[PDB]
This record gives structure tokens, C-alpha cells and sequence, in this order.
């Protein structure tokens, strides 16, 4: 929702940095000589940076050794195909994706090879455990930049993620429009929290991810990306328990579009049922168990299987957990619909209150000057004769006598 | 584990607490290599040689396509 | 009201066995069945709601199934903690009537009871009443039949039984049947007998005494 | 955190009145619905009453067994739920539990179970007065003790109300002791028996004394059990 | 254009529900025993929902 407030970064900028280093003369030979004995090695390049190195396929020691003397049984044909197919598929994946592929496919790096790279990675055992149990997610957060094909090796860099922040508390915020419930059509006003998305504690502050679609979830673990995040103060959490706190100005979005919708949460469902829309919450055995009244309400997944709003049927998540309903007056009722700023996107609580004070200011001040600025006498008619003051008008003085 | 959730009627919102972090903070680069063989041409009309020859053609065309791809970063 | 009927009323099983309790209803409750666990004296605990949905904090060995009229509660691998009472409850409409209940006991090898009889004390006879006590000590299973015979005439409507819980060490029951008579009625006859019938004994044992010895 | 404490039980004469009070602490009382379920001694669970939340009216639903006699109510101002018991019978003697009805969602007028349970309060309805017990020995025979292992005991008769503590030889004898549960007699008074198995060879020599302590009447009785004649 | 006015839903919630049902004990054996003869069958799970 607030994804526009994020910055713009270059993702593979690090890998490309290593990539251009391999273009230098002799740099590839250091790797070829390091991997001449074993299949995995550590190489410190010219710029001093140390990188892991891996040889996954050796067609040289096959074509030049097992295949060349015949060219100088049928099984040898199939054996070649099995050895060559990977080189073909790696080629195909590159030739489409313009040299940069993500996620890293199994052809580019098998699970055994990826677990080997994680095992030799220079980080803690906790990170090794995390990356080893969630290799599918690590693949989705990794890149494969094709570098060089120099005499006589093929090379591509696999840009792997480093999880510097682990085991800190996270929480996901879901929001939905909060409108009034009048009978007239255009008479309602609406308000919605825009800060929805993922939040995680990080270095005494909070990392906020407005595009929760980019954060991947496995069990209760959340793999987010700091590149598309925001570093907010710790006080941001107050917006959930006290939206009108002065120490943090919570962001909202105003409108007049009272449409009915539903937001499926992790353990329940929010239903904003406005207008003549019929919204229900149903159970797979009992049937309809709740008919929502006009307004924004909530229903937990404890015993509910479906939630229907209008012509839309949502299936709620059947995850195990305790859901608590916190009572409270909808804050939209705290506003007067006659001075409510209805065109606000990048807004906040204080911006709306200040536009209301400003809109209210001009009326009380215009009345404070104009009412009454007619308590004074105007200018007499500007003709030749003189005019005296009588009642509310300028009487011709010549009438005396 | 032990996951909770709260719904605030005042703001029409919900918070799903009880998750653990796994933030990607930095990058790590590793080099994967595939050693190739410098074979100039299939220097050699029975049944099995036809298959091995066109498979070598697949290999050479693959490295040629990778050479064209390498021409940009 | 909607009729609830649990089967069986009593179930004997060992640790690690797989047990299944059944709850039959009179109508289609639309999957509004609840399973509760009540240990003796303590408050019941909600185990299963809807049809198969598990309440938070309930182990994975508890399974709920069934639909319409027949509902089944299943315990995969029994543990010593699961031996208690289990009740089903309907939540279609009011009243939310409860089930019959199912006692879950520990299975043991058959043990014949030790039969004893105690005549009324002289201290009690001076007050006006007389209580003859028959004791069945440390037996299994629970079911046992006790008949009082006064001058070889079977009595009914004067005995009052009381049974202990399953022993936490040897898993045997103990029963005490008290025959209450008046001092005049007690001093009218002479032979008092307690006939015990139980599975472990091939023939019913009759322990008796005579007024005086 | 979540707690239901029912209170107000005890002794009450048949035909009198008694008001039970269930105090809720740990969650919002106004949003939740309360129910009363009792269990008679020796019998299974019986559903009694149910009061809905304020959101769904104030509808009190009773069971057939107590409809017209019992009345459920609630005071949201002090987070409490009452059960007014009028025209009490002897069958109403039971343990009364206070429960919370679980809505099919976060808030719904359809309930799937009884979420929270109170620990219960005991209600005894009997016309009988406070009375100490009479202890009589269940002595064996001095001529033909059977089996090698013999049993002897004490009969604690005619006392009110429950319960009594029975020990053997001031706490020294513990193995093989079975103090049976109390049984309510036709007179309205309780009566139990406490037996013990001892070797037959110790009957003529060893002294066995049962100690009965009855707190409601402050009665301590030590009865020595020895065989007849 | 008005895509922001839309709600937020979980797409795979139903399939994942059936998935969590398939983790239960014996649930897989019912399927393996049902397909022991033919290759296609209709099976009603523990919660009563019938699935192909
Ligand atoms: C989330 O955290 C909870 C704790 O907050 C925790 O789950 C706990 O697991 C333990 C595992 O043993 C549970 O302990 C038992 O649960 C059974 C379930 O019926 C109870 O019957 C047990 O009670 C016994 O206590 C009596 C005392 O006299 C015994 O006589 C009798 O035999 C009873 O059986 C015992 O409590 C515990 O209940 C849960 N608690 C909760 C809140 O779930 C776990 O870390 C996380 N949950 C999960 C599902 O992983
Ligand atoms: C930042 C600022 O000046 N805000 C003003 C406040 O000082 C004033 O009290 C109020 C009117 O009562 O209007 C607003």
C-alpha cells in the first residue's frame, strides 16, 4: 500500500561486481588451478575478497578422456546425454532470462550442491540450520548471474542471501476500510489504515515491509527483504493499541467510497459490509452462522470455514491460534462528515486533524471579521453635495433646511 | 509454535503476532564452474555415430550460444 | 429435546491401545458435536469441537470424526493420562443436552474377590439398628453381583453398595455392601449370608455367619 | 489468566432458595455468554442453563429439569453471573460448574462448545441437621479367620454432613486400607465403611484402632476393633 | 484502476486445509487402500468432506 515510500535498489549489484572481476586476465586461471584437485575450494581474488568456488560438471574429463579416443557400444551414447543435458538446460534458462535467473533452478545448482555451499558459508551454525531447512526459500531469494566462458571453463556467479537478523519478533498488520453506516448513498465517509504489511524488530528499531507479497512465510518464520523495507522507530507499534497517540502520527487514507470487502487475516477474517451488500460467515457443517450488520466486523477461524461478501466467497485460513476481539468505537464516528477531507492518500491522523482545524478556522475567522464588518458606516454618495448620517443611510444635508 | 491474533474494532484492523524473523540483510557471492573441452570439429555413417555426432553438435551449439550471451554482462 | 446415547458406557483398555467411543444422536445435529474429558472431581476439559476440529492444547492422539447421526472419538496411542470420563454434547439448538458418559478404565488380568462378612456390633444393637457388612476385596473386573440371604430368604430394598476407585497400583476394585435391618428383625432370624457372584470364581461364594458366635 | 470462580454453595433446606454467583476474571465478560452445568454424585453431566451475550439480546435458556424453578441472570457492571435456585429438591444436590459458551466465530449467536470451566461449588440440599457419627467395629471371628490374610474395619454410621477422615492406628497403618465412599442413607444421613487387610496371625495380638475425625461436629472417635468372644 | 478498493484473500486456503487434514494418522492409508484396486476414486475424509 505504502510501497511508493520505499527506495530503489540494484539487486545483483554485488554479484556483478564479482562478475566483472572474473573478466581480468589470469583471474579465471586461479580458479581453474584451485579446482584442479577438489571440486570445492576457497579463492581470494585480486581485490582481496574471498569467495567460494564449485565445479558441478566436468565435460573436459569426459569428452577428452572417455569420448575422444573413440573419435580419434550404445550405453556410451546415453551416458553422454545424461552428462550433457544439464549444460543444455542451463543454456536454455540463460538464453531466455538474459543471463540473470531467479529463483536459482535445480539445473543451475542442485540441492546437494546448495547444501554444500551453505555448509561452507562463513556464518553461524544457526544460519546454516535456517538456510538448510528452507532451501526452497533460499533459492527464491538467490540470483544466478552468468559471467564468462573463458579458455576453457564456463562460469556463473550464484548470489546467495545472508540473514543477519534472525529470531526477532515479527507481526503482520491487516487493514480494511472503516466507514459510517448512513442510509443515503453519497453521505458516508471512509477511513483506512495504510500501514498494513509485515513488521520485524531490528537493531532497536522496526523494519516495515509494505509489500507483504514479497515476504515469504514458512511455519512461523518470515523471510523478508530489507532492500524494500523502511526503518521506523519502535513507537510505530503504538498505532495498533492507540491510534491517537501523539508520539507517532499513524498513517491513514480517507475517501467516500463505501464499498463492501473482506480481508482474510492469518487467524480470521475482517468484513467491511456497507450498503445493501449481504455478508455472511459460514461453517462447512452448520451453514451460515453469522450475518454481518453494516460496518467493519471480525470473525475468527475457530469454527468458521468460509466468509462470503456479496458475490465473493473467501476461504479463511484454518491455522491454529488464539484470536482476540478488542472492542472499541470505530474512530470514523469521531469525525464530522461536513469538514472531513475525503481526498487523502499519503495522509495521517494529524494531517486530517490539521486540515479540519484549517477548514474550521476560515469559517470562524471569516465570521469573526465579516460578522460583523457591517456594524460600521459605509462611504456616503460621492456626488457634489454633502451627506449627513441618519438611521442607516446618508441623508442629503441640504434638507436642513 | 504459539501464534496469536488481535482485532481492533476502533480502527478496523488486525495484528498477527507470534512470528520469527529471517531478514535478508546482505549478499554473498559464489562462483560455479563448468569445465569445457576444446573440440574443434566432429572429425569422422553407421547408426550410433550419427547420434553421438549430433549430440556433440548440441554441445558445440550450446557453448556457441553461451559465447553470444557472454558478449553482454 | 435431542437424545444423546454414548456407546459403550464402560471401556477397559491398556496403555498404547487404540480406543473409539461412539455418540449417537436422534436428529441431524449438522456436525455440532463436542467431546469433553472429565477426570473424577475435576472440571471437564473441551477436547473436540465442530466434528473433527481440535481445541487448542489438545494432543494429536485425539481424533474426532463422524457426521449426521453417528460421531466417533478416537484415541490412537493411549497414555496413563487419558484414563478418565468422556462426554459428548450437542450444539444444534437448545437444550445443549449432554451424553451418557464413558468410563475409561485400565485393563488388567482377572482377579477373584476376597469375600468377607461382618456381623453387627453389640454397641450398635443397643441403639436399635443392625448393619451386616459384606466386603469384596481387590477384584477385577468391576461387575459383581451380591445377594443377601436371611434364613435363606433373598432380600431386596435394604442393601446399599459402595465401590472404590480403580487402584492406582494393582488396578483392582473393592466393594462394600451394607444390609440394614432393625434390631427386632435382626433378632428374629439366625443365619445371615452374603452370596458373591463374579467372573473370576467358577461358582458363587457364600460367606455366612450365625447370630451369636 | 482466564478464571471462573463460582461461589455461594453449601447447605440449604429442601424448599428454600440459594443463589450461586460466578465471578469472571481474565477476559471481556460483556462479549461472552455464560452457562451453568451441574453434576450429581455418581451421575454424569447435566446441562442446566445458558445466558447469551448482551449483543444477542438477553435470552435465558433453561433445561427441562429446572425450567420454572431456576433463573439465570448477569451483572456486567461487576462481571458476574448468577443462578437463582428456587423450590429446591433433594435431587438438586450436586456440584455446580460455571462455563463459557464458545461462539462459532469471534462473535456469533451459535456456540460449538463450553470453552472455560469453573472449578465448581458443592451444593447439598437436605433437611437433616448437624450430627456426629457412630463408629461400630467390623470385627472378624476369633475362631475361624479365613485365608491367611484377614480383613477388619470400622462402620461410620449416621453423620451429617460430608466428610469424615478415617485413619488406622494414628497413621501407622496405611497399606491395604480401603475407606469406601460415603453413601446417603434413607434417613438423610451419610454412612461409610473403612476396612483394612492384615495378616491373620496378628489378629489375636495386635491392637487395631480406627480414628474418625468429623470436623462439622468436632467429633474425634477412636474405636478398637477386636474379634468376638 | 480501482484495484485498491479490492479486498485481500488467501488463494490456497482451501487446498491447504485439505492438506492439513491429510497429515492426520490413517488419513493417507484410507487413500492408499481406496486406490489399491483402481486408479481413481472418491474419498470422504475424517471431517466428512468428499474429495477426488
Ligand atoms: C504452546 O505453548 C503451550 C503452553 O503454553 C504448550 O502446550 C502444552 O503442552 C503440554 C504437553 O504435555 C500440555 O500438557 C498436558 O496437556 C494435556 C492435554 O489434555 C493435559 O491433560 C495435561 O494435564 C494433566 O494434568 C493433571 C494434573 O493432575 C494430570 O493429573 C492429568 O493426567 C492431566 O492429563 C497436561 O497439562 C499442556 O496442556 C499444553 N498447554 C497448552 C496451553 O497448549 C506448547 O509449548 C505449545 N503448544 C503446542 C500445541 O505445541
Ligand atoms: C500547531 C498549532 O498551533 N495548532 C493549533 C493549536 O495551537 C490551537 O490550540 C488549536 C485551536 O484551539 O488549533 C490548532
Amino acid at each position: 500500500f505504502l510501497g511508493f515510500l520505499l527506495g530503489v535498489g540494484s539487486a545483483i549489484a554485488s554479484g556483478v561486481a564479482v562478475c566483472k572481476v572474473l573478466h581480468l586476465e589470469g583471474e579465471v586461471n586461479k580458479i581453474k588451478s584451485a579446482l584442479l584437485s577438489t571440486n570445492k575450494a576457497v579463492v581470494s581474488l585480486s581485490n582481496g575478497v574471498s569467495v567460494l568456488t564449485f565445479k558441478v560438471l566436468d565435460l573436459k574429463n569426459y569428452i577428452d578422456k572417455q569420448l575422444l579416443p573413440i573419435l580419434n557400444n550404445i550405453e556410451t551414447v546415453i551416458e553422454f546425454q545424461q552428462k550433457n543435458n544439464r549444460l543444455l538446460e542451463i543454456t536454455r534458462e540463460f538464453s531466455v532470462n538474459a543471463g540473470v535467473t531467479t529463483p536459482v533452478s535445480t539445473y543451475m545448482l542442485t540441492n546437494s550442491e546448495l547444501l554444500s555451499l551453505i555448509n561452507d558459508m562463513p556464518i553461524t551454525n544457526d544460519q546454516k540450520k535456517l538456510m538448510s531447512n528452507n532451501v526452497q526459500i533460499v533459492r527464491q531469494q538467490s540470483y544466478s548471474i552468468m559471467c564468462i566462458i573463458k579458455e576453457e571453463v564456463l562460469a556463473y556467479v550464484v548470489q546467495l542471501p545472508l540473514y543477519g537478523v534472525i529470531d526477532t519478533p515479527c507481526w503482520k498488520l491487516h487493514t480494511s476500510p472503516l466507514c459510517t453506516t448512513n442510509t443515503k448513498e453519497g453521505s458516508n465517509i471512509c477511513l483506512t489504515r495504510t500501514d498494513r504489511g509485515w513488521y520485524c524488530d531490528n537493531a532497536g528499531s522496526v523494519s516495515f515491509f509494505p509489500q507483504a507479497e514479497t515476504c515469504k512465510v514458512q511455519s512461523n518464520r518470515v523471510f523478508c527483504d530489507t532492500m524494500n523495507s523502511l526503518t521506523l522507530p519502535s513507537e510505530v507499534n503504538l498505532c495498533n493499541v492507540d491510534i491517537f497517540n501523539p508520539k507517532y502520527d499513524c498513517k491513514i487514507m480517507t475517501s467516500k467510497t463505501d464499498v463492501s470487502s473482506s480481508v482474510i487475516t492469518s487467524l480470521g477474517a475482517i468484513v467491511s459490509c456497507y450498503g445493501k451488500t449481504k455478508c455472511t460467515a459460514s461453517n462447512k457443517n452448520r451453514g451460515i452462522i453469522k450475518t454481518f450488520s453494516n460496518g467493519c466486523d471480525y470473525v475468527s477461524n475457530k469454527g468458521v470455514d468460509t466468509v462470503s461478501v456479496g458475490n465473493t466467497l473467501y476461504y479463511v485460513n484454518k491455522q491454529e491460534g488464539k484470536s482476540l476481539y478488542v472492542k472499541g468505537e470505530p474512530i470514523i464516528n469521531f469525525y464530522d462528515p461536513l469538514v472531513f477531507p475525503s481526498d487523502e492518500f499519503d495522509a495521517s491522523i494529524s494531517q486530517v486533524n490539521e486540515k479540519i482545524n484549517q477548514s474550521l478556522a476560515f469559517i470562524r475567522k471569516s465570521d469573526e471579521l465579516l460578522s460583523a464588518i457591517g456594524g460600521y458606516i459605509p462611504e456616503a454618495p460621492r456626488d457634489g453635495q454633502a451627506y449627513v448620517r441618519k438611521d442607516g443611510e446618508w441623508v442629503l444635508l441640504s434638507t436642513f433646511l | 509454535q504459539n501464534i496469536t491474533e488481535e482485532f481492533y474494532q476502533s480502527t478496523c484492523s488486525a495484528v498477527s503476532k507470534g512470528y520469527l524473523s529471517a531478514l535478508r540483510t546482505g549478499w554473498y557471492t559464489s562462483v560455479i564452474t563448468i569445465e569445457l573441452s576444446n573440440i574443434k570439429e566432429n572429425k569422422c555413417t553407421d547408426a550410433k555415430v550419427k547420434l553421438i555426432k549430433q549430440e556433440l553438435d548440441k554441445y558445440k551449439n550450446a557453448v556457441t550460444e553461451l559465447q553470444l550471451l557472454m558478449q553482454s554482462t | 429435546d435431542i437424545q444423546m446415547t454414548q456407546s459403550p458406557s464402560s471401556l477397559s483398555a491398556s496403555v498404547g491401545d487404540r480406543v473409539t467411543i461412539t455418540c449417537r444422536t436422534s436428529q441431524d445435529v449438522r456436525g455440532a458435536l463436542a467431546w469433553y474429558q472429565q477426570k473424577p472431581g475435576k472440571a471437564p476439559k473441551l477436547l473436540i469441537f465442530d466434528a473433527s476440529s481440535l481445541e487448542t492444547g489438545v494432543p494429536s492422539r485425539f481424533s474426532g470424526s463422524g457426521s449426521g447421526t453417528v460421531f466417533t472419538l478416537t484415541i490412537s496411542s493411549l497414555q496413563p493420562e487419558d484414563f478418565a470420563a468422556y462426554y459428548c454434547q450437542q450444539f444444534l439448538d437448545f437444550p445443549f443436552t449432554f451424553g451418557q458418559g464413558t468410563r475409561l478404565e485400565i485393563k488388567r488380568t482377572v482377579a477373584a474377590p476376597s469375600v468377607f462378612i461382618f456381623p453387627p456390633s453389640d454397641e450398635q444393637l443397643k441403639s436399635g439398628t443392625a448393619s451386616v457388612v459384606c466386603l469384596l476385596n481387590n477384584f477385577y473386573p468391576r461387575e459383581a453381583k451380591v445377594q443377601w440371604k436371611v434364613d435363606n430368604a433373598l432380600q431386596s430394598g435394604n442393601s446399599q453398595e459402595s465401590v472404590t476407585e480403580q487402584d492406582s497400583k494393582d488396578s483392582t476394585y473393592s466393594l462394600s455392601s451394607t444390609l440394614t435391618l432393625s434390631k427386632a428383625d435382626y433378632e428374629k432370624h439366625k443365619v445371615y449370608a452374603c452370596e458373591v457372584t463374579h467372573q473370576g470364581l467358577s461358582s458363587p461364594v457364600t460367606k455366612s455367619f450365625n447370630r451369636g458366635e | 489468566e482466564v478464571q471462573l470462580v463460582e461461589s455461594g454453595g453449601g447447605l440449604v433446606r429442601p424448599g428454600r432458595s440459594l443463589r450461586l454467583s460466578c465471578t469472571v476474571s481474565g477476559f471481556s465478560f460483556d462479549d461472552s455468554a455464560m452457562s451453568w452445568v451441574r453434576q450429581a454424585p455418581g451421575k454424569g453431566l447435566e446441562w442446566i442453563s445458558f445466558i447469551k451475550s448482551k449483543t444477542y439480546g438477553g435470552t435465558k435458556e433453561y433445561a427441562a429439569s429446572v425450567k420454572g424453578r431456576f433463573t439465570i441472570s448477569r451483572d456486567d457492571s461487576k462481571n458476574i453471573a448468577y443462578l437463582q435456585m428456587n423450590s429446591l429438591k433433594t435431587e438438586d444436590t450436586a456440584v455446580y460448574y460455571c462455563t463459557r459458551g464458545a461462539p462459532y466465530g469471534g462473535n456469533s449467536d451459535y456456540y460449538y462448545g463450553l470453552d472455560v470451566w469453573g472449578q465448581g461449588t458443592t451444593v447439598t440440599v437436605s433437611s437433616a441437621s448437624t450430627k456426629g457419627p457412630s463408629v461400630f467395629p467390623l470385627a472378624p471371628s476369633s475362631k475361624s479367620t479365613s485365608g491367611g490374610t484377614a480383613a477388619l474395619g470400622c462402620l461410620v454410621k449416621d453423620y451429617f454432613p460430608e466428610p469424615v477422615t478415617v485413619s488406622w492406628n494414628s497413621g501407622a497403618l496405611t497399606s491395604g486400607v480401603h475407606t469406601f465412599p460415603a453413601v446417603l442413607q434413607s434417613s438423610g444421613l451419610y454412612s461409610l465403611s473403612s476396612v483394612v487387610t492384615v495378616p491373620s496371625s496378628s489378629l489375636g495380638t495386635q491392637t487395631y484402632i480406627c480414628n474418625v475425625n468429623h470436623k462439622p461436629s468436632n467429633t474425634k472417635v477412636d474405636k478398637k476393633v477386636e474379634p468376638k468372644s
